[PDB]
DNA sequence: CCTGGATAATCAGAATCCCGGTGCCGAGGCCGCTCAATTGGTCGTAGACAGCTCTAGCACCGCTTAAACGCACGTACGCGC
């Protein structure tokens, strides 16, 4: 199990005529872990540290604005925002 | 003083920068962030962020300085700060 | 207020880093970078005190930003 | 799949699993997966579009190592989330100073 | 003594991938030295990893994960 | 000035395998079995540290005035770094 | 004799395309199990935020002396050569 089919899907969707080899579909399943960690264990200690015990959709949220600078946090906190109230108005 | 100014600071160990002037721009900058609202800060708040830039401080000045003497020259100069701030990263 | 770090007290800052010759604009250079600091710890620093729905920063907030930017600074843990 | 619910390409319960079993908490939120695949999803198509643009601009149509170095090393706001980074078979910026 | 496997081209193609026009003599040396001291704390923070499993056979894993230790993650060799 | 243009477009290895594959092993039995997955995770990391400390020791180059290299270079560059 | 401009002779300045050979590679897509995400009943408890008290930050009002702004001289030193 990898995201190399999941990857593989966003590249089929913004650029789709252009491919990729083998050896930088390993750099990017590793670069989506070095996204997925850093934002959701500093959202840990974000439920460390104002005593909490529950990590819900804000807490990733100012783990981005935590995390990412400027323009790639105020577009990736209009992008996972989007996509909760969609979940939740499913 | 130039031999003498040099050994009474480091020996020393209390503030260099004055308190309500750092308190004065810490707030300053603290209505950036807050959309533009009064904020209170509270004392230990402030003297962690006085404890935290005088060190930064001395320590690019002393990372600096070594590179005033790779060129030379006895006279810091702003090529020396912004080269520090160059292989941090 | 940017005028309120002296003349003396980046004189003082250097002579601490041990600068025998401090320069001109070099007292611009200073408090240029200290509006460069100063801003990176407060943008976290009450990024994490509006999550506990709260309006003052702590001690814990500034040792937390800090945390953030490279450097653990001890004795203001409470 | 809630992943269709979410409107991601990104698997939902993939992420809420790593977030489940990964020992960041006991209790995770229903609102936290979608919003971390989203984020995810949103800075993949970021560097695969710079990385897409950046292959057509060195006249290729296969995205390389050196392609994904272009599309890191010619962003601020990559270069400054990427700091303490290195790319396998991608090289440096050319800059002559 | 295999600190001579790191040659003088070697080196060279190094400095003049970084931008340097005229290498000094030294710096066929120095590499030599600086190779010798980060390597070193590349290798034992990656063996040490192998003297926690019960294994002998040191995967890129340990290496990417001693690199994290240190402080600079590598890309292309996870999965 | 004339190759230098040269590796910088380029991407392949500057240092070969096998001479950093014994320096390596020199090192791991200071402390066994090396997949060729694992040298090339040490060799990659390595040469791109090797190039980027040239490329940041070059400004403590040009900053005195020089262009030629030295070994003040190499040991000012890792002293703001903290290696 | 001298002097304005016309043109006649000239060796010697580098790299580049191609035949002459090749040689083991590596990507986007199908079959369709299968098992881990779906759905759901059921347990199980976290802090929403509203009450409530309470140490503490804001702000002012404001005493004395340590400290900063800048003038004038002045000389050593980054830099020109």
């Amino acid at each position: 199990e990898s995201y190399s089919i999941y990857v593989y899907k966003v590249l089929k969707q913004v650029h789709p005529d252009t491919g990729i080899s083998s050896k930088a579909m390993g750099i990017m399943n590793s670069f989506v872990n070095d996204i997925f960690e850093r934002i959701a264990g500093e959202a840990s200690r974000l439920a460390h540290y104002n005593k909490r015990s529950t990590i819900t959709s804000r807490e990733i949220q100012t783990a981005v604005r935590l995390l990412l600078p400027g323009e790639l946090a105020k577009h990736a906190v209009s992008e996972g925002t989007k996509a909760v109230t969609k979940y939740t108005s499913a | 003083g130039w031999l003498k100014e040099i050994r009474k600071l480091q020996k020393s160990t209390h503030l260099l920068i004055r308190k309500l002037p750092f308190s004065r721009l810490a707030r300053e900058i603290c209505v950036k962030f807050t959309r533009g609202v009064d904020f209170n800060w509270q004392a230990q708040a402030l003297l962690a962020l006085q404890e935290a830039a005088e060190a930064f401080l001395v320590h690019l000045f002393e990372d600096a300085y070594l590179l005033t003497l790779h060129a030379g020259r006895v006279t810091l100069f702003p090529k020396d700060v912004q080269l520090a701030r160059r292989i941090r990263g | 207020n940017i005028q309120g770090i002296t003349k003396p007290a980046i004189r003082r800052l250097a002579r601490r880093g041990g600068v025998k010759r401090i320069s001109g604009l070099i007292y611009e250079e200073t408090r240029g970078v200290l509006k460069v600091f100063l801003e990176n710890v407060i943008r976290d620093a009450v990024t994490y005190t509006e999550h506990a729905k709260r309006k003052t920063v702590t001690a814990m907030d500034v040792v937390y930003a800090l945390k953030r930017q490279g450097r653990t600074l001890y004795g203001f843990g409470g | 799949t809630r992943s269709s619910r979410a409107g991601l390409q990104f698997p939902v319960g993939r992420v809420h699993r790593l977030l489940r079993k990964g020992n960041y908490s006991e209790r995770v939120g229903a609102g936290a997966p979608v919003y971390l695949a989203a984020v995810l999803e949103y800075l993949t198509a970021e560097i695969l579009e710079l990385a897409g643009n950046a292959a057509r601009d060195n006249k290729k149509t296969r995205i390389i190592p050196r392609h994904l170095q272009l599309a890191i090393r010619n962003d601020e706001e990559l270069n400054k989330l990427l700091g303490r980074v290195t790319i396998a078979q991608g090289g440096v910026l050319p800059n002559i100073q």
